[PDB]
């Protein structure tokens, strides 16, 4: 149904925006761990 | 960077609003006995 | 007490990068929840009756489950007579 | 009444007329006495657990304490170390004075409210009334747990002092 | 201590105190039986609970 | 300081759904029969 | 030969008072149900 | 070994300790809490009780609940993949599957938490009296949410997870069980109220027998966790209560043991009484007084008065509280006093 | 006989109070 | 015969085994990555 | 010295006196069994299994002897109702005699093992310290348990060399001790199948024997020994107590819900049989079949066995008692004498009315009469001023078919009301309330008392598991924690692993 | 009031037996 995409749309954008703002800081943490 | 007393006041202000909205919905719409 | 090692909550919620991320994520989750109700998706997911979906036009008889194993079809036949 | 059963009679009639259960002051009282008992069991267990060994296995641990001794009988550092990991350290007390104050504050304040509850319901400011609050589209009353509580209250009301009422409204 | 005729006979049965197998030993094998016994109890539980309904198995006074 | 830890997950497992739920109930206040 | 696992038993005055109180109050409570 | 490696990670010193018990505790507890928050927000009780019980339906915090499954379900586990729901999540909620979901996951959550108490106490180096004390809440949960409905006809007569729903459970036990007249609840009351008394009187005494270890009017700053001295005067506290009340504590260790004993013993006693009620084995009546009252219409006590109240409760709430019974009471059969 | 039993127990408790107060085990420092 | 009831039971078994399986598979993996010095 | 609640801890490192103390408990329990059986034999009326069976007379141990074969008495009577039978020695009296003699022997044995406690067997060959090899002891005793378990199911239950066990029809009308063949299909896990019980003790008996041999020959792993403290006997107490309440919860469940091991002729019917009207459906089925065969209404109901009608009565419902309503069920409603027959109520139109029955939850219940569709037609009004469904206004009468009131019809409203109040209890019976001075207040059956007793004890033993379980794992610190515990150990961040001294950052 | 005839003896033993047990333990402690 279409209502699922409507509800999950802000969730996806929120997660996406958060990734790109933390990605350069996130993968460095995994560099250091590995 | 952002003063902690400001973050606490804003969050607190947000609590009173969302709580007040619930008490508002007690007299209107569903569960209002009207 | 000392400190376990994780980053102190105080400095994180006072950091800019945090509120750069969470001025978008937090309202989006709020809106997402709003859309979950305003679209009426919540009603169909959990099977919660709408204000016009408790009775038919002339019944006060409660659609109460009386059987154990044929309870699923017993609820479905309740939804049908609406 | 000054009696055990008479006390119960007081409680039942009270609920039917004031709905004391749905009153936020009795609920604070319940939170005060449940929490009091919880914290009492809690403080009791943590101090007993952190008791410094002064005795053997063939004698009581209580004999590890002498009346009026200078030294504390337990280790608050160890006790806080435990309870601080049971949840998280900032949810635990490292200050014995601050901890004990909380032990006094919580049940006293709670009982203060339930005291005022009876005192305010004495002037008929009764508990929350959500009877027939939920209504469907047509107008049918959709009952909740509150309406079930109401049916129970009706049962006490119509039966309490079965010969003392001559008029339809119970005011006195 | 006192020596008895029945004591001398039973002596070997109580002569290996503290003796153990090196490391984990048969611990994994134990876990397998523990898993099967958990499944077993779960089966007979749902049979009585009528969550598990089998052909020929009528959980009732009628049988 | 580490960014993603056990505490991080413990937070967002309660954090994320709470705000989602709060928004839902917020929308329920405007439901009319 | 004597048994080396034997130990003396104690019950101080306070424990006596507490214990008697526990019993007397339990009696006062349950007596009504015994008579029924 | 992989076992030893995993043990190291599970027992790492963190902000939130996990441990082996965390593998059982954290998921079960999260589902129990989440399941209740989910049900009281969206899920109804219209097909099981004929009741509204979510914010979505118009209920408030005091009236929302996760209600018990219908009586026709019996003591079914009501698994999602069970023969009743048959994999359908929507039907599962409508049948009351979330109640067993919370009750069961909540049960293994309590097991995980008590284990957590053992585990941490073993790593720290303290006695496990906190875990032992936690046996009383568990005994209560088990007897009331598991044993009692198991003794009855179905899960339906168990408590529903809600504020007003619990209040229903309270009044039900008065009208039907006369739970107040039961000595095992009385001992529980004495334990809870006595626990609250001990909690209040200990904290007050300590706070009002403090030594002067500072120059400030607020004495909270005059303490340090690593100090070796007592912060309050046990001697002064002893003399005070000796003259005020007649008796007083002289041993700190017995004091704090007693503070464990009273509320834990009380809850265990109330738990035993609930087990009895599961079989309708109630302390409902005194035969001696019923014989007297039946022969003598002028004999009346507060006991006979309360029974009239129970009779009223039962006849007036049963048709709606037990909709599966299809009770129909004509007005003329309802027990009523004059006027009212 | 029920009354006598109830009063007797109550009497014993009051007596116990007297001994637990005036004839207690004296706390020593 | 494989009754619908029995079918669900095996579904419940596999579902539980996967949950416990994936859980321990993740935990053991993480434990090997971030070992204690 | 030792506190009062620790006096028995002097047996922990004293195998000889632990056995003696365990011998004395066994002597006391077996002594109780004999004393209880004798008490019941001196107070049991065997003149009628139908309306006055054992579970109406507050018999507790009697049904357990009956369950495993003992059904006869030296006086000549048998619980089945048969006379002129010869039970031999193993009668109710013979069994009691056995447990009493056994009690005495175990008593003398306890005296010996207490005086001669310092046996060489309890000593460790190298150290000279008192030691018990608990892992092998388990294997030995488990080997024994399996053999006895196997032998019980294989011989005693099958009837190969034994009496068998109590079995009966689904309505408990024709119960007796009969040999039972093992059920090896999936239906053997249906607990209302006697054959499952036989197959269980045979199969689990073999497993016990195999496991017994294994737990004898194979030593415990080094890690499990240290983790479970297999050098400390208190670890056995903890785990044993654990298994004990598990079994205690199970026997409480099978008693309340009923199984093949809890027959209704021995312990009484269940509450769930009343809830589902289990006996009322069977009674109606026989009536309707009889009528369809051509029998009259008086003949159809008269063909109904009164043992069946007695089951369809709420006074036999184990969920109608009280915690302090002591004694047999006959102390309550009285000694059942005679079925008065089935009551059939009709109004002035001749339409048959049905009295709404009383649920187990209700101490009291109103009298309400409905038709076959569930529509109210008559009742007994509380307030009379606005009564509309009264028996006087609706002209309600009652006719009895079968029983001793067979062929009789009452029109007098107060008389009709009386039978209506009894109709909410199910089938109506004549009671003897004078012999035992009955008060007319319902009491629960042995099925209820057993359930309550063992359910409470099980919950209580859960604490026993925890307490003695804690005592085993923290043994080193139960007399108090380490005098100068390093703060660093309990302070956060210091260690990488909690408690591990070898993990400082 | 028609009460249980065993109420008196059951209450008397419930008091006497465990209280005697305590008294016995106390007197043999002070004598030590
Ligand atoms: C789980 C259920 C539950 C719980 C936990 C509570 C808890 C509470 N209820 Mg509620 N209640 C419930 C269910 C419950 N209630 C239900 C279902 C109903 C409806 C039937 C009610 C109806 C109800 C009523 C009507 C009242 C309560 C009150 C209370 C409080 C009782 C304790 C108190 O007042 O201490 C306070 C302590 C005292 C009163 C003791 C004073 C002692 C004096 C100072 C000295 C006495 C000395 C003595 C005579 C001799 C000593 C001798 C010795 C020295 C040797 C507490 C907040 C009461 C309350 O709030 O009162 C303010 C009250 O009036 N409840
Ligand atoms: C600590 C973890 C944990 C625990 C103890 C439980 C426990 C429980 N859950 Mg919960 N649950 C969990 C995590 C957990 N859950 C998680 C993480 C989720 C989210 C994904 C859920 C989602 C969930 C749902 C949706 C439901 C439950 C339900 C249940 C109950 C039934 C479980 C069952 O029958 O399993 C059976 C399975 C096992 C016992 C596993 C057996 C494993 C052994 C090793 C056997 C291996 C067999 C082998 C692989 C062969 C497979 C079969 C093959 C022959 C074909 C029970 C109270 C049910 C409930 O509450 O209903 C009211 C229900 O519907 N849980
Ligand atoms: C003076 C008033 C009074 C008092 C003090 C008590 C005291 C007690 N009553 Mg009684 N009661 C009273 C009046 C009173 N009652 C009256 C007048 C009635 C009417 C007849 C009743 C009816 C009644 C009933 C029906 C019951 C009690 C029970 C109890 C016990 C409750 C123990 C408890 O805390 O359980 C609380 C529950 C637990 C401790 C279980 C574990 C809970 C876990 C730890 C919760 C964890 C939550 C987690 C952190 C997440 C939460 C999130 C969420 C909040 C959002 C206690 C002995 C109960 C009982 O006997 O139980 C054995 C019971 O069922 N009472
Ligand atoms: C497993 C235990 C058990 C069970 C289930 C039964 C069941 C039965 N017995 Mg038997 N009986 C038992 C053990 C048992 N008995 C034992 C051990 C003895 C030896 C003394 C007897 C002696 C006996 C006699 C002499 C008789 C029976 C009879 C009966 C019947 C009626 C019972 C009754 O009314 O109880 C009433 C139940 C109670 C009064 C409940 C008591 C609850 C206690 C007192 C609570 C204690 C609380 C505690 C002190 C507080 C703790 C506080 C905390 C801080 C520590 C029934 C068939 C009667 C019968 O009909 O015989 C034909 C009869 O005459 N029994
Ligand atoms: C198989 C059962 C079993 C056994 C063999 C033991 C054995 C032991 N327990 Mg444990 N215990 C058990 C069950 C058992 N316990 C259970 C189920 C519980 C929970 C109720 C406890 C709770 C418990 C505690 C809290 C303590 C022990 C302690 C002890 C030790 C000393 C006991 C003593 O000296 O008592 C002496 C007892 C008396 C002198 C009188 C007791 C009278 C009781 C309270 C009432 C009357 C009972 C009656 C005579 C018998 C009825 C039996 C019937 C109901 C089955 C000993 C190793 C102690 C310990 O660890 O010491 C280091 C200790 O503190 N146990
Ligand atoms: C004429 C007639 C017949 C009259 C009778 C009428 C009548 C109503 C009779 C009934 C009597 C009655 C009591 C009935 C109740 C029965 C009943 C509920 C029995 C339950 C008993 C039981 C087994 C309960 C199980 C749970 C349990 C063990 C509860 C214990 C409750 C309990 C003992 C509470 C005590 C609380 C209390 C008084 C604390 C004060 C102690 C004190 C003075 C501390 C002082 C102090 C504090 C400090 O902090 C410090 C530092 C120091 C140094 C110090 O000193
Ligand atoms: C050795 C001496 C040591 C001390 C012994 C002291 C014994 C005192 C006992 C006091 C209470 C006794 C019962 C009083 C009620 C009574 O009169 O019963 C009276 C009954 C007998 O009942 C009688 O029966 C007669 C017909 O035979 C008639 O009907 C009589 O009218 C009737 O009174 O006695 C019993 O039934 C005893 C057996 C009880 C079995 C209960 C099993 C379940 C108990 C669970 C308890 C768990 C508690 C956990 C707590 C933690
Ligand atoms: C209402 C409840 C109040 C509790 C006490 C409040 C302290 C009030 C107080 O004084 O706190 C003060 C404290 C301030 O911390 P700081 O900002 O100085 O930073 C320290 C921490 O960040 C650690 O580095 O705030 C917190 O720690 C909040 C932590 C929330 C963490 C939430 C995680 C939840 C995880 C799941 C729950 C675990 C349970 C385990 C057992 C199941
Ligand atoms: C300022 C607000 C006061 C609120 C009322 C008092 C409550 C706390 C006191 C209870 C007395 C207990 C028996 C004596 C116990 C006792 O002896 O305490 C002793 C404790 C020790 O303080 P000090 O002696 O060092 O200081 C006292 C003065 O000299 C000021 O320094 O006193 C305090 O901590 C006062 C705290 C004031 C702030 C308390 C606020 C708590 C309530 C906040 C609102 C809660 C609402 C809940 C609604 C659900
Ligand atoms: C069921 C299920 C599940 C689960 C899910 C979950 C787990 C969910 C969760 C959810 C959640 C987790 C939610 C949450 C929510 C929260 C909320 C909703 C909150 C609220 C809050 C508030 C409202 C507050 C209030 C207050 C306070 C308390 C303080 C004071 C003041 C105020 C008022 C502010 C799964 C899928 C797994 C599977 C299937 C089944
Ligand atoms: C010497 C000798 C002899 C003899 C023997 C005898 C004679 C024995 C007996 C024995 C006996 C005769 C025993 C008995 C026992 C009993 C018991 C042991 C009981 C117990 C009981 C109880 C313990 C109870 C409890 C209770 C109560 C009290 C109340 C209710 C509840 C209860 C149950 C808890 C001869 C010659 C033969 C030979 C050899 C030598
Ligand atoms: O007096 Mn005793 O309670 Ca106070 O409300 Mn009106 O009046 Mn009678 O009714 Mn309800
Ligand atoms: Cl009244
Ligand atoms: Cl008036
Ligand atoms: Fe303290």
């Amino acid at each position: 149904d279409w209502r699922v995409l409507v509800v999950l749309l802000p969730v996806l954008l929120a997660a996406g925006w958060a990734v790109r703002n933390i990605l350069p800081y996130a993968v460095k943490q995994v560099q250091k761990l590995l | 960077r952002i003063p902690l007393w400001i973050v606490a006041t804003v969050a607190g202000m947000g609590v009173i609003v969302i709580v007040g909205l619930f008490f508002y919905g007690a007299y209107a719409g569903l569960g209002s006995s009207l | 007490a000392g400190t376990t090692g994780e980053r102190p909550f105080s400095d994180i919620i006072t950091s800019v990068r945090y509120w750069v991320i969470h001025s978008i994520t937090i309202p989006a989750l709020f809106i997402a929840g709003w859309l979950f109700v305003s679209t009426g998706l919540a009603y169909d997911v959990f099977g919660t009756p709408r204000p016009d979906s408790y009775y038919a036009q002339e019944q006060r008889s409660i659609p109460l489950v009386t059987d154990r194993f044929e309870a699923k079809q017993q609820v479905e036949t309740f939804l049908e007579q609406l | 009444p000054l009696g055990i059963s008479g006390t119960f009679n007081f409680m039942i009639v009270f609920q039917a007329e004031h709905n004391i259960l749905m009153h936020p002051f009795h609920q604070l009282g319940v939170a005060g006495v449940f929490g009091g008992a919880l914290f009492c069991a809690m403080h009791g267990s943590l101090v007993t657990s952190s008791l410094i060994r002064e005795t053997t296995e063939t004698e009581s641990a209580n004999y590890g304490y002498k009346f009026g001794q200078e030294e504390e009988t337990y280790n608050i550092v160890a006790a806080h170390g435990y309870f601080g990991r049971l949840i998280f350290q900032y949810a635990s007390f490292n200050n014995s004075r601050s901890l004990h104050f909380f032990l006094a504050a919580w049940p006293v304040v709670g009982v203060w409210f339930t005291a005022l509850g009876i005192s305010t319901m004495a002037f008929n400011l009764n508990g929350f009334n959500f009877n027939h609050s939920v209504i469907d589209a047509k107008g049918n009353v959709i009952n909740t747990w509150a309406d079930i509580i109401n049916r129970a209250n009706l049962g006490m009301e119509v039966m309490h002092e079965r010969n003392a009422h001559n008029f339809p409204l119970d005011l006195a | 201590a006192r020596r008895t005729w029945l004591g001398d006979i039973l002596r070997p049965l109580n002569s290996e105190y503290g003796k153990v197998a090196p490391g984990w030993g048969t611990t994994p094998l134990m876990a397998v039986f523990m898993g099967l016994f958990l499944v077993f109890l779960l089966i007979i539980l749902e049979i009585y609970n009528s969550t598990l309904i089998l052909d020929g198995v009528n959980v009732s006074w009628k049988a | 300081y580490p960014i993603f830890t056990v505490r991080w997950v413990a937070v967002h497992t309660l954090a994320v759904p709470t705000i989602f739920f709060l928004g839902a109930i917020a929308a329920m206040q405007f439901i009319q029969r | 030969e004597p048994n080396p696992n034997r130990q003396p038993v104690e019950l101080n005055r306070t424990s006596l008072y507490l214990g008697l109180l526990l019993i007397l109050v339990l009696a006062l409570l349950f007596s009504s149900y015994f008579f029924n | 070994g992989w076992f030893d490696i995993l043990d190291d990670w599970l027992k790492r010193d963190r902000f939130v300790f996990v441990g082996w018990s965390g593998i059982l505790l954290f998921p079960c507890a999260y589902l129990a809490l989440g399941g209740w928050l989910t049900g009281t927000t969206f899920v109804t009780s219209w097909y099981t009780h004929g009741l509204a019980s979510s914010y979505l339906e118009g209920c408030n915090f005091l009236t929302v609940a996760v209600s018990t499954p219908a009586n026709s379900m019996g003591h079914s586990l009501l698994l999602l993949w069970g023969p009743e729901a048959q994999g359908d999540f929507t039907r599962w909620c409508q049948l009351g599957g979330l109640w067993t979901f919370i009750a069961l996951h909540g049960a293994f959550g309590l097991i995980g938490f008590m284990l957590r108490q053992f585990e941490i106490a073993r790593l720290v180096g303290v006695r496990p009296y906190n875990a032992i004390a936690f046996s009383a809440p568990i005994a209560v949960f088990v007897s009331v949410f598991l044993i009692y409905p198991l003794g009855q006809s179905s899960w339906f007569f168990a408590p529903s997870f809600g504020v007003a729903a619990i209040f229903r459970f309270l009044l039900f036990f008065q009208g039907f069980h006369n739970w107040t007249l039961n000595p095992f609840h009385m001992m529980g009351v004495a334990g809870v109220l006595g626990g609250a008394l001990l909690c209040a009187i200990h904290g007050a005494t300590v706070e009002n027998t403090l030594f002067q270890d500072g120059e400030g009017a607020s004495t909270f700053r005059a303490f340090n966790p690593t100090q070796a001295e007592e912060t309050y005067s046990m001697v002064t506290a002893n003399r005070f209560w000796s003259q005020i009340f007649g008796i007083a504590f002289s041993n700190k260790r017995w004091l704090h043991f007693f503070m464990l004993f009273v509320p834990v013993t009380g809850l265990w006693m109330s738990a035993i009484g609930v087990v009895g009620l599961a079989l309708n084995l109630r302390s409902y009546d005194f035969i001696s007084q019923e014989i007297r009252a039946a022969e003598d219409p002028e004999f009346e006590t507060f006991y006979t008065k309360n029974l009239l109240l129970n009779e009223g409760i039962r006849a007036w709430m049963a048709p709606q509280d037990q909709p599966h019974e299809n009770f129909v009471f004509p007005e003329e059969v309802l027990p009523r006093g004059n006027a009212l | 006989m029920e009354t006598i039993t109830y009063v007797f127990i109550f009497a014993c408790i009051i007596a116990l109070f007297f001994f637990a107060i005036f004839f207690r085990e004296p706390p020593r420092i | 015969t494989i009754t619908p009831s029995l079918k669900g039971f095996f579904i419940g078994l596999l579902s539980g085994a996967v949950v416990l399986g994936l859980t321990f598979a993740v935990l053991i993996a993480i434990s090997q990555i971030d070992k204690v010095q | 010295g030792l506190p009062w609640y620790r006096v028995h801890t002097v047996l922990i490192n004293d195998p000889g006196r632990l056995i003696a103390a365990h011998l004395m408990h066994t002597a006391l329990v077996a002594g109780w069994a004999g004393s209880m059986a004798l008490y019941e034999l001196a107070t049991f009326d065997p003149s009628d299994p139908v309306l006055n069976p054992m579970w109406r007379q507050g018999m507790f141990v009697l049904p357990f002897m009956a369950r495993l074969g003992v059904t006869g008495s030296w006086s000549g009577w048998s619980i089945t109702g048969e006379t002129g039978i010869d039970p031999g020695f193993w009668s109710f009296e013979g069994v009691a005699l056995a447990h009493i003699v056994l009690s005495g022997l175990l008593f003398l044995a306890a005296c010996w093992h207490w005086v001669y406690w310092d046996l060489e067997l309890f000593r460790d060959p190298r150290t000279g310290e008192p030691a018990l090899d608990l892992p092998k002891m388990f294997g030995i005793h488990l080997f024994l348990a399996g053999l006895l378990c196997f032998g019980f199911g294989a011989f005693h239950l099958t009837g190969l060399f034994g009496p068998g066990m109590w079995v009966s029809d689904p309505y408990g009308l024709t119960g007796s001790v009969q040999p039972v063949a093992p059920e090896w299909g999936p239906d053997g896990f249906n607990p209302y199948n006697p054959g499952g019980v036989v197959a269980h003790h045979i199969a689990a008996g073999i497993v016990g024997i195999i496991a017994g041999l294994f737990h004898i020959l194979v030593r415990p792993p080094q890690r499990l020994y240290k983790a479970l403290r297999m050098g400390n006997i208190e670890t056995v107490l903890s785990s044993s107590i654990a298994a004990v309440f598990f079994a205690a919860f199970v026997v409480a469940g099978t008693m309340w819900y009923g199984s093949a091991t809890t027959p209704i002729e021995l312990f009484g019917p269940t509450r769930y049989q009343w809830d589902s009207s289990y006996f009322q459906q069977e009674i109606n089925r026989r009536v309707q079949a009889s009528l369809a065969s051509g029998a009259t209404l008086e003949e159809a109901w008269s063909a109904i066995p009164e043992k069946l009608a007695f089951y369809d009565y709420i006074g036999n419902n184990p969920a109608k008692g009280g915690l302090f309503r002591t004694g047999p069920m006959n102390k309550g409603d009285g000694i059942a004498q005679a079925w008065k027959g089935h009551a059939v109520f009709r109004n002035k139109e001749g339409e048959e009315l049905f009295v709404r029955r009383m649920p187990a939850f209700f101490e009291s219940f109103p009298v309400i009469l409905t038709d076959k569709n569930g529509v109210v037609k008559a009742d007994i009004p509380f307030r009379r001023a606005e009564s509309k469904y009264s028996f006087e206004q609706q002209g309600v009468t009652v006719s009895f078919y079968g029983g001793e009131l067979n062929g009789q019809t009452f029109t007098d409203p107060p008389t009709v009301k009386s039978y209506a109040r009894k109709a909410i209890f199910g089938e109506i019976f004549e009671f003897d309330t004078e012999t035992l001075n009955s008060d007319g207040i319902f009491r629960t059956s042995p099925r209820g008392w057993f359930t309550f007793a063992h359910a409470v004890f099980a919950l209580l033993f859960f604490f026993g598991h925890i307490w003695h379980g804690a005592r085993t794992l923290f043994r080193d610190v139960f007399s108090g924690i380490d005098p100068e515990l390093s703060p660093e150990q309990v302070e956060w961040g210091f260690y990488q692993k909690v408690g591990d001294v070898t993990t400082r950052r | 009031m028609e009460v249980n005839q065993l109420g008196l003896i059951a209450t008397a033993l419930f008091v006497l037996v465990p209280s005697v047990f305590l008294i016995i333990l106390y007197v043999q402690t002070e004598s030590q």
